[PDB]
């Protein structure tokens, strides 16, 4: 015989009753109150007690789970399966004298105790099983765990008034490559504030607690914070808050103080992190409303405020790195970057094998063509065109669906209609292409004059400077235009083994860039980071405005200025 | 140095700190507190390596304060 | 059906029930 | 558009110096690489004024499958001080978007008001710099004086080869 | 009248949902959401729209572009949801006609009805995935300008697909 099942009203919600005809009542022997096992159809099983229907009726069946194998709480019936009645017995509960509890409690002893005995107070429970505390319950534990219990719980058992209740335990996606190197710099900063059991108030001080992430729209920068996140632990309140602002004056100062005062609730034994997103904030027409970065500045002063409390770490990630606060910058609240760029030729090829493992496409693939000739692109960019030639590949297709062939064609079939992103073509590029000393024909004096002022005291230092012989700080190469200016620099990089930042006249020309004396500021800070560096500017002319005259010269004349292995040249 | 905090134990405190204040020759202040960091959670480190795992609580109890730190944070450290 | 929302008075007129075991009336 | 080499009267020798960049580089490009050399992109062609170089681009885009798009010379320059630009780069997206074709530019020289050509002049470096290595879209242009050409649209990636179109024998 | 490709890749992309999913995790994709169609304004966009709905057949929830533009205040968060899933109850295709009135992206200017009925479709269509019953909603949004979408409805799991429907040519305008 077959029983419907229906969901429960709303006086049997979380009482532990199951509403069975007179018939099943009949055919179970069964009296009221009696313990009464559910196997249930998709695996597990729910013990509950037998109460009669108002209606008399017989043929429909209702069930509240409380007592349940873990993870089956699947007595939703929007599908309305029906039962049958052989799934349903008649257990015996003899009487307990000790049973042994494991708590989930929500976000001391005698208080949990208490609420355990609460809880389970005249009640059928078997083993293996999650009590779960009904909602609106006072106290502090939401579930119990059966773990054990001296007359054996495994055909059940009913505790009582007078039974003992003691404590004990036992509990039985992308990976995305291509940012491996700044992956760890991260961790060689942020491991030692997450190893932390009050051990550096003790001996030490704080390293910094507040970093920032850059780079190109694109480069998946809130995806990388939660690979270090899951890596060690915490919670990230990812506050975002684009708009999070309106008419009154600062009315959300108020709510990002309680934002930050749950940084502190969630820092008991485990990590947390501040994770401020989209610092983009577009710019206002008119002067930014007040609340806009006062708040900022709040969030500063909150931040700086970290410091005499309790240390929560902020990483911070914004689009465009420039027109930022400056009272940010200086020591403190924000002071750490790490900088993300546009990938390069070798992990673009790197970026596409990570997509490449889960798509089952062919062997006859190249990969160093499909990095090539994407040049120009970034990582967001290279999983739509994976996903656009998944798509023409089952798009078109053939009868027999069983061979997933993706090939060549419809590869430069998807590239042809996706467009590349922009806010690429800027700033200073590194990595470009080797050339040799040898292809310069020629100019073998001038050779001579360049390795003897920029690659000697840049490779063999102390020989440098026990000769005393100084070091020139910041050439000049003048000439017609067609003498080999910027291949006699370019060479100059490959044989020194050092970074090389490259800002050009014709780069400053789009109008992306905003105003450029902070990009010109960006340019030397990078550099200052990167060690052994060579600082390439070419056609001067062209950033200097052959007003926003004057304050570039000044920008570049005070950097210019206030300048074991160091320094930076200038070429 | 005999300033330098009077805190935090081990250290050198031997006759020895002529040799570094000999070797002390560039900035101060804001640079030498540094120091204080460059050898504070700096002489950590080779503690965590040599174990694998540990509670904290107790290689803060015990820590040791080491001469070699203060070569390297002559070399992190540039003072002016 | 008869309701009083805050004094003002509600004629309803009930056209269709589905019910719980899934059978409609006209 | 339906012009062919004989209305014109079969320029042969301007036929084989226009096929050299716009489809010997995707037919045999194994006999560029057997001579050493890199294989060119963009073509000047100048000449005497007149119709004569606006009716060979038309007979070029005739006899292979090619598109054609057309972007005049002097009237860009005089216009407002927006998006003209957006009419450049919706140019650029519209030649990649349907198949191999031809972006014919009209008059170079009147390009080379200080603000006024340099703004056009970097939304045209920009974009013809992405499609250095898109072999199936090339730049056309047409121009009267090979004097006052600008010598930064002479670097060779983007404009190499340069055609002499004579008055007829 | 003309169209003859781009009208079968409408009709290719409505259908192979709503009847097969298997396909698209056969290989390696999500079953797709958003479906964008643009051009010059006159071209046949409105009218392709209500093409796709006389054809295939679901529920289909037609959302107009200027008249939830004025209101009182914050009506939009119950009139755009309510609207969604209960069209999810007949598993439906979901119309959005006229995009750039619902959505500007005019920063310069801060009004009360712009800057968090970004957050209301954004986070709307990312939880309108109905993976726990695995249901179908799509959504057709047609504008005559996405110049001025802004940069966040071009990501992946929002509106993905774009189509161009471009003026006509001389053997378009014949067959028109
Ligand atoms: N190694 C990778 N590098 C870059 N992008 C990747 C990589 N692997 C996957 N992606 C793609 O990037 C997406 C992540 O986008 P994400 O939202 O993190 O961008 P974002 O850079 O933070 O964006 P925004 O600048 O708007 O904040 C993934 O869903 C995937 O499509
Ligand atoms: N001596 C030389 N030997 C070989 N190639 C040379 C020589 N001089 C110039 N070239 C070639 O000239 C071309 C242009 O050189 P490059 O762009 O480096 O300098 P430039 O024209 O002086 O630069 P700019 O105009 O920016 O000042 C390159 O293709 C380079 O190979
Ligand atoms: N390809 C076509 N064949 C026949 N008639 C067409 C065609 N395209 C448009 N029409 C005519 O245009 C009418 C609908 O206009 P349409 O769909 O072009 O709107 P629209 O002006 O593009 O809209 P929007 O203002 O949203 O940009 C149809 O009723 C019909 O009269």
């Amino acid at each position: 015989p077959l029983l419907k099942l229906l969901p429960l009203d709303a006086r049997d919600r979380g009482t532990q009753r199951c509403r069975l005809g007179p018939a099943a009542l009949h055919a179970l022997g069964a009296r009221l109150g009696s313990a009464v096992k559910i196997s249930l159809p998709d695996g597990g099983s729910c013990l509950c007690t037998a109460w009669p229907r108002r209606d008399g009726a017989d043929g429909f069946v209702q069930l509240d789970p409380l007592c349940a194998s873990p993870g089956a709480a699947v007595g939703a019936s929007r599908s309305r399966r029906s039962l049958s009645l052989n799934r349903l017995l008649l257990v015996p509960c003899p009487p307990l004298r000790r049973v042994a509890v494991w708590p989930v409690l929500r976000e001391n002893t005698a208080a949990v105790l208490e609420a355990a005995q609460e809880l389970l107070r005249n009640r059928p429970i078997s083993l293996g099983h999650v009590v779960v505390a009904p909602p609106g319950a006072p106290g502090l534990v939401a579930a119990l765990h059966i773990v054990g219990g001296t007359p054996s719980p495994d055909p059940a058992g009913l505790v009582t008034p007078r039974t003992r209740v003691s404590l004990g335990g036992e509990p039985p996606e992308v990976p995305l490559g291509g940012l491996s190197e700044a992956a760890d710099s991260l961790r060689e900063l942020l491991r030692l504030p997450l190893r932390y059991p009050r051990a550096l108030t003790a001996l030490g001080l704080a390293v910094p607690r507040g970093v920032l992430l850059a780079g190109p729209p694109g480069v998946g920068k809130t995806q990388l914070v939660r690979a270090v996140a899951r890596e060690a632990g915490a919670e990230l309140l990812a506050v975002s808050a684009p708009a999070l602002q309106g008419s009154r004056p600062g009315e959300t100062e108020e709510n990002v103080r309680r934002v930050f005062q749950r940084a502190r609730e969630l820092a008991s034994r485990g990590p947390s992190l501040l994770f401020l997103d989209e610092m983009d904030a577009l710019c206002p027409q008119r002067g930014s409303r007040a609340p806009e970065s006062r708040v900022v500045a709040q969030v500063l002063t909150l931040l700086d405020g970290a410091s005499g409390d309790r240390e929560v770490v902020v990483v911070g990630a914004t689009n465009r790195p420039d027109a930022l606060d400056p009272a940010l910058r200086r020591p403190g609240r924000f002071d750490r970057e790490v900088v993300i760029g546009t990938p390069t030729l070798k992990q673009r090829k790197e970026i596409l094998q990570v997509i490449t493992s889960k798509m089952p496409i062919s062997s006859h693939v190249d990969l160093g063509l499909l990095a090539e000739m994407t040049v120009g692109y970034v990582g967001a960019d290279l999983t739509a065109l994976c996903r656009e030639a998944a798509m023409h590949a089952l798009l078109h297709s053939e009868k027999n669906q069983d061979n997933p062939v993706i090939d060549e064609i419809d590869f430069l079939e998807a590239f042809k209609n996706i467009q590349p992103s922009s806010f690429r073509s800027v700033i200073g590029l590194m990595d470009i292409k080797p050339v040799d000393w040898e292809e310069i024909g020629g100019l073998e004096d001038v050779k001579l004059k360049l390795k003897q002022s920029i690659e000697w005291p840049l490779k063999f230092p102390w020989e440098f400077v026990r000769m005393g012989l100084t070091q020139p700080k910041g050439v000049l190469l003048y000439g017609p235009p067609g003498c080999a200016k910027t291949t006699l620099v370019r060479a100059l990089a490959t044989s020194c083994h050092c970074s090389f930042v490259s800002v050009s006249g014709a780069d400053l020309f789009s109008p992306f860039v905003g105003d450029s004396e902070k990009v010109l500021s960006q340019i030397f800070r990078q550099a200052r980071a990167s060690t052994p560096a060579i600082l390439f500017l070419d056609e001067i002319d062209s950033i200097l405005g052959a007003d926003v005259q004057e304050r570039v010269l000044s920008v570049l004349l005070n950097e210019l200025d206030g300048v074991f292995n160091r320094s930076v040249m200038i070429i | 140095l005999q300033k330098l905090l009077r805190r935090v134990p081990h250290l050198l405190t031997e006759a020895e700190l002529l040799q570094l204040a000999n070797s002390a020759h560039g900035y101060v202040g804001a640079d030498l507190k540094v120091l204080c960091n460059e050898a504070g959670l700096c002489a950590l480190r080779r503690i965590l390596k040599k174990q694998p795992n540990l509670p904290d609580v107790k290689v803060a109890g015990l820590v040791k304060i080491t001469l070699k730190d203060f070569l390297q944070a002559m070399n992190d450290i540039r003072p002016s | 059906l008869y309701c009083t929302f805050y004094g003002r008075p509600y004629k309803l007129q009930v056209l269709r029930v589905k019910g719980a075991d899934g059978m409609i009336l006209g | 558009p339906n012009v062919s080499w004989s209305d014109i009267g079969g320029l042969e020798s301007i036929k084989l110096k226009l096929e050299q960049a716009v489809e010997w580089p995707l037919k045999h490009p194994e006999s560029f690489i057997r001579m050493g050399i890199q294989p060119p992109k963009g073509v000047l062609l100048y000449g005497p004024p007149g119709c004569s170089k606006t009716m060979i681009a038309k007979a070029l885009a005739n006899e292979s499958g090619l598109n054609f798009l057309a972007i005049k010379g002097p009237e860009l320059m005089n216009k407002y001080v927006g998006e003209s630009e957006r009419a450049v780069r919706e140019t650029f997206r519209k030649a990649r978007a349907v198949a191999p074709s031809i972006i014919f530019f009209d008059q170079l020289d009147a390009l080379a008001a200080g603000n006024v050509a340099d703004r056009v002049l970097a939304q045209l470096l920009t974009e013809m710099d992405g499609i250095e290595q898109l072999k199936d879209v090339t730049i056309l242009a047409a121009t009267n004086r090979p004097d006052r050409i600008d010598k930064a649209l002479m670097r060779p990636g983007r404009i190499d080869r340069i055609i002499y179109v004579p008055l007829p024998d | 009248g003309g169209l003859s490709s781009q009208l079968k890749a409408i009709r290719e992309i409505i259908e192979l949902p709503l009847k097969q999913p298997e396909l698209f995790k056969s290989y390696g994709i999500p079953a797709p959401r958003g479906v964008l169609l643009y051009g010059p304004p006159g071209t046949g966009k409105t009218m392709i729209a209500r093409a796709v709905a006389n054809e295939v057949g679901a529920y289909v929830s037609v959302i107009n572009g200027p008249e939830i533009i004025s209101k009182f205040y914050g009506e939009t968060e119950a009139k755009l949801r309510q609207i969604f899933a209960e069209a999810t109850l007949r598993h439906s295709i979901i119309f959005i006609d006229q995009l750039d009135a619902l959505c500007p992206k005019r920063e310069g200017a801060q009004n009360e009805v712009e800057k968090r009925v970004v957050a209301s479709l954004l986070t709307l269509m990312d939880g309108i995935g109905s993976e726990v019953s695995e249901g179908q909603v799509l959504v057709l949004g047609a504008t005559n300008r996405p110049h001025a979408l802004d940069a966040a409805l071009r990501r992946p799991g929002r509106f993905d697909k774009e189509i161009e429907i471009g003026v006509p040519n001389a053997q378009d305008r014949l067959d028109i």
